[PDB]
RNA sequence: ACCUCGGAGCAGAACCCAACCUCCGAGCAGUACAUGCUAAGACUUCACCAGUCAAAGCGAACCUUUGAUCCAAUAACUUGACCAACGGAACAAGUUACCCUAGGGAUAACAGCGCAAUCCUAUUCUAGAGUCCAUAUCAACAAUAGGGUUUACGACCUCGAUGUUGGAUCAGGACAUCCCGAUGGUGCAGCCGCUAUUAAAGGUUCGUUUGUUCAACGAUUAAAGUCCUACGUGAUCUGAGUUCAGACCGGAGUAAUCCAGGUCGGUUUCUAUCUACUUUAAUUCCUCCCUGUACGAAAGGACAAGAGAAAUAAGG
RNA sequence: UCCUUAAAUAGGGAUGGCUCCACGAGGGUUCAGCUG
RNA sequence: CCGAGCCUGGUGAUAGCUGGUUGUCCAAGAUGAAUCUUAGUUCAACUUUAAAUUUGCCCACAGAACCCAAAUCCCCUUGUAAAUUUAACUGUUAGUCCAAAGAGGAACAGCUCUUUGGACACUAGGAAAAAACCUUGUAGAGAGAGUAAAAAAUUUAACACCCAUAGUAGGCCUAAAAGCAGCCACCAAUUAAGAAAGCGUUCAAGCUCAACACAAAAAUCCCAAACAUAUA
């Protein structure tokens, strides 16, 4: 047989040997090392800036609804100077430390959707909540003034 | 011409000379063609053989199909089949001379790059047909960047470097320590063991 | 289960394999000739 | 084609871990050594066999004294995988007409002139 | 076709190195007529033969391949014929199956054994077809495995009585399943197919032509499977093809003779010493019931279960 | 291509060229019969 | 027992061919040229014996080509004891496998050639059995000892989860082809989103990328028995 053959050739006992003789043997890292011990700014700026524009604030859980429903609601929102928002909690659990609502932590979490304004029309977004009987109404803080439900009750009333 | 060139059969004006198989051309470690040009993307042969017209009409046509031709580029890395292999008739017994030119083939050696792509597009988008081209080439072979390449290669080194093995392919054939010189050939003393035949062990240091 | 041919000697073979028995004996054959180069390089 | 087999020099060039490891210096180096054939001639090539009847180590593990000379370096160069090389020690200094018939080479590679 | 000599590579660096190995060239010419004579020392085509180089000296002047001996011819010096099968018989071709002897497994064919080019099978890739639809189905270029069923190759066993092919008899085995069994998918509504997994317990027809294996054809079948077994099996049989001595046709050859061709004819021995062996819970099909019910628009047409008939196989 | 068979690699027919009277342990094919 | 009878003789024909070649014991002893030649022989090489006298092998430095690698040759020392020559001479001399460089074949062959080396045709141990791989050789007796080579290893495929407003079916040509037959731009709103990345629509319609958000099979019958953890 040629040296070079389309088979891998046997190799004299000797040569195999040597190969397993001279087998790479890869270094122990000591212990277990394993075992062992701009988008992102531009939502820091708007909702920094958000923070002071709303001078009311509060959350609801707005996932249940449907694409136009959604849209529909929208549009009655936008009749009025209110304006929807959501942001992540990935970073919006860090802007709560940031601007001093540390009654805000057990609020925000899952789907949060932000109802920032400045004119309450919560009396007729509450009734139109009423028709749809889900989608109920979360705590929030007006002006660094947190507002239970029935805080949010006694001041549409 | 941002597409894959058509290689030829034959060469136009053959070989009136019959010359011998000269297996180096396939043995040993790709000194040619070893290094990127023009491209970011190719196909590294991980062992040495030999290059048909079936298999240039494989990859022309597959790398052809399946690339973008306004963003993706292809070129050969390869000559066009220039070694007759001459193959003798289908049936005589042994004598009468050598043969006669049958097929035309272009030898490949291990670290060699085959086809080498490059334009507006990232590896993954590539490694699936580079990769079916690879099996069905007739050597090993990888589909290979250049910073795959480059993490490849400085792995060696860091393997050469950092096995803990006292007793290493090259100082034992260098120093012909056992007399392993009677069982080893004289091109294993630059091959260092990482070659045997025409198929290289990439995992052997 | 045969291998053609002879054994041993063909292009098909008795797989032949390397006990940690042929490596110890080898790398100790290793040694003393390092030992060797040693004494040879003064 | 299998041929003489040329060792490059870096090879036989101690290092300073390899003089800690076997305990020689190269200042003021051993001047015999005590070689012993370990391995056979059979299966070697012809010039091995050779150089081993040259030296003298027809039977193996006989010790045999040599001078660490160059050329006797060349020789055992040559057949160093048959071969175990190993200073020979003298604790007590070459001996003595006195002593010539009172010594033995013990294991450790010293001729020591009392047994 | 070649046979002698030489150049280049194989054979890289002293020399040396083959081949049916890859290429090339030569059988001398031009020149002069010291291109004379002698002679130290050397080389050498692995022997010899032969072949090379050459200081000094003498003498004129001021060169770059083919072949022996004998034998002839010439007064001699010298010269010749072939010896190209080119170490050279002085001069001798075809043919033999009418053949013979000595041998050869160191050397062919069947067979065995290697090998796997060829062949066969399976996966990977989707090009692609598949009305679109990669993957129900099929499939290019290729890649990777496996097998040892063809055609070849090798010359390793056997040439110190084993023809070969078919057929008969009896079969052992593989499963890569032809039927029967159980399943998945389907471009499966049902029936049907197609495909794949599993299954080797059982089974797997009779005829015409042809020596035929095959093949075609006829009629069947549940099916008429692919293979291995010295292309199983001639100390069990047969000898139809092929093979020996005879003879024609056609062809080659001066003829003798010959022929991968066509045809008519043509001896098949063995009393068994040894091994081995000589008594180890069926299958299918059809009819009927279910039932022309399910399913289906209809056409068509089930499962599963059961009964009755046969047939075969085994045992009586 | 036709006949022969259910099926037909069989058989028969569409000096030279023919004519086979008879014969044949010659070589093929066939009806009918006969039969282990 | 007739492709040329039989008997006697020549005749013990000849045979480069086959077979055979009989006491004990020791020792040395192994792979080119020409040839009607490759089944033989002669010369060489090798080999044996005896003899003469004097270097022989190994061998670093120095040295050995231009054209266009492994190594080799040569020899001061040195390790060694052999070499050359003289006389006489048979026999072996168209080998095998393994490693390596090549050639041919098919980068087949237990295939055929050349070269370097090894082994076998010689002892023993091992690799199952075993000419050619590995260990090892010089010979005897021992009911001692240390060792050499020397035992195969491996088991391998889950997967984010979400849900997707609208400028408009972006235009062009295209019966319309709107993201999807195709070019060109590839902007844009809410907080946040590619005028198309894959199915599927003549065209639409219906679904997913994200982002929102949180390996294997062959023919007589498998083939030691077994064993995961007691100290190296
Ligand atoms: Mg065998
Ligand atoms: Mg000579
Ligand atoms: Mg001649
Ligand atoms: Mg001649
Ligand atoms: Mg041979
Ligand atoms: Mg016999
Ligand atoms: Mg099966
Ligand atoms: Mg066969
Ligand atoms: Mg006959
Ligand atoms: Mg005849
Ligand atoms: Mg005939
Ligand atoms: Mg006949
Ligand atoms: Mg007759
Ligand atoms: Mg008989
Ligand atoms: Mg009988
Ligand atoms: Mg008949
Ligand atoms: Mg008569
Ligand atoms: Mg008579
Ligand atoms: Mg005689
Ligand atoms: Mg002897
Ligand atoms: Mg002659
Ligand atoms: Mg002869
Ligand atoms: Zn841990």
């Amino acid at each position: 047989s040629k040296a070079v053959t389309r088979h891998r050739r046997v190799m004299h006992f000797q040569r195999q040997k040597l190969m397993a003789v001279t087998e790479y043997i890869p270094p122990k890292p000591a212990i277990h090392p394993s075992c062992l011990p701009g988008l992102i700014r531009l939502l820091r700026r708007e909702i920094a800036a958000v923070f002071q524009d709303n001078r009311m604030i509060a959350v609801c859980q707005n996932v249940a609804l449907s694409a136009e429903d959604k849209l529909l609601m929208r549009h009655q929102l936008r009749k009025h100077k209110i304006l929807m928002k959501v942001f992540p909690n990935q970073v919006l659990k860090p802007f709560l430390e940031d601007s001093k609502y540390q009654n805000l932590l057990p609020l925000f979490v899952g789907h949060n959707m932000l109802l920032v304004s400045e004119e309450p029309k919560v009396k007729e977004m509450v009734r139109i909540l009423r028709t749809v009987p889900f989608l109920p109404l979360l705590g929030g803080c007006i002006d660094d003034t947190i507002l239970s439900r029935q805080g949010f009750i006694n001041y549409s009333k | 011409k941002p597409k894959l060139r058509f290689i030829e059969r034959a060469p136009l004006v053959p070989k009136v000379r019959r010359e011998p198989k000269n297996l180096s051309d396939i043995r040993g470690p790709s000194t040619e063609a070893t290094e990127f040009t023009e491209g970011n993307f190719a196909i590294l042969a991980l062992g040495g053989g030999y290059l048909h017209w079936g298999h240039f009409e494989m990859m022309r046509l597959t790398i052809n199909r399946s690339m973008d031709p306004k963003n993706m580029f292809a070129i050969w890395r390869v000559p066009a089949p220039f070694k007759p292999i001459t193959r003798k008739s289908v049936g005589h017994r042994m004598g009468g001379g050598k043969g006669a030119i049958d097929h035309y083939v272009t030898p490949v050696k291990a670290g060699r790059l085959v086809v080498e792509m490059g334009g507006r597009c990232e590896f993954e988008e590539v490694q699936g047909f580079l990769d079916q081209v690879a099996h069905k080439l007739p050597f090993a072979a990888k589909a290979v960047s250049r910073g795959t390449l480059e993490k490849m290669r400085k792995d060696q080194e860091e393997r050469e470097r950092n096995n803990q093995n006292p007793w290493t392919f090259e100082r034992i054939a260098t120093a012909n320590m056992l007399g392993i010189r009677k069982v080893l050939s004289p091109y294993d003393l630059t091959h260092k063991g990482k070659y045997w035949g025409k198929f290289y062990m990439p995992k052997r240091v | 289960g045969r291998i053609p041919g002879r054994q041993w000697i063909g292009k098909h073979r008795r797989p032949r394999f390397v006990s940690l028995r042929a490596k110890q004996n080898m790398i100790r054959r290793l040694e003393i000739e390092a030992e060797n180069h040693y004494w040879l390089s003064m | 084609k299998f041929t003489r087999s040329r060792i490059p020099e870096k090879v036989f060039q101690a290092s300073p871990e390899d003089h800690e490891k076997y305990g020689g210096d190269p200042q003021n180096p051993h001047k015999l050594h005590i070689v012993t054939r370990i391995k056979s001639t059979r299966r070697r090539p012809y010039w091995e066999k050779d150089i081993i009847k040259m030296l003298g180590l027809e039977k193996a593990h006989t010790p045999q004294v040599h001078k660490n000379i160059p050329s006797v370096n060349a020789k055992l160069k040559v057949v160093k995988h048959l071969i175990r090389i190993k200073p020979l020690k003298l604790p007590q200094g070459l001996p003595a007409e006195e002593n010539m018939s009172n010594t033995c080479l013990k294991s450790t590679g010293e001729l020591v002139v009392q047994w």
